[PDB]
């Protein structure tokens, strides 16, 4: 949604450009747009999803 | 001076201008190959007259 | 979220 997609050992993380700030990859940290193909240099991953948390009580 | 690839600055000069960065990679080639294409393009305006 | 309220 804002700043960039950062990889650790294996880990991925979101940061604001200007100062790293590493955070979840979550749903509420970024948005959808198409299928993957069309994208160059693309990953596979997990993007996490804090709703189900919530609804498995 | 921090390394970046260019595709992402290009996102990031998108955004900038209020263009969501996926609009930048759902048309890669064709941003790039209007690019290459315009650069000719002055090459040709500055070799027709001085 | 009202789709996701089979829970
Ligand atoms: C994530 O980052 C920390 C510091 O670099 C490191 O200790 C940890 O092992 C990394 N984990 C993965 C799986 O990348
Ligand atoms: C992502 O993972 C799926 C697992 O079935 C695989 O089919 C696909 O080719 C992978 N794509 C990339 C870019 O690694």
């Amino acid at each position: 949604r804002e700043g960039v997609f950062v990889s650790n050992g294996t880990h991925w993380f979101v940061t604001q450009r200007n100062f790293y700030e590493p955070q979840i990859i979550t749903t509420d940290n970024t948005f959808v747009s198409g299928n993957c193909d069309v994208v160059i240099g693309i990953v596979n991953n997990t993007v996490y999803d804090p709703l189900q948390p919530e609804l498995d009580s | 001076a921090l390394q970046i690839p260019f595709a992402m600055q290009m996102a990031y000069r998108f955004n900038g201008i209020g263009v969501t960065q996926n609009v930048l990679y759902e048309n890669q080639k064709l941003i790039a190959n209007q690019f290459n294409s315009a650069i000719g393009k002055i090459q040709d305006s500055l070799s027709s007259t001085a």
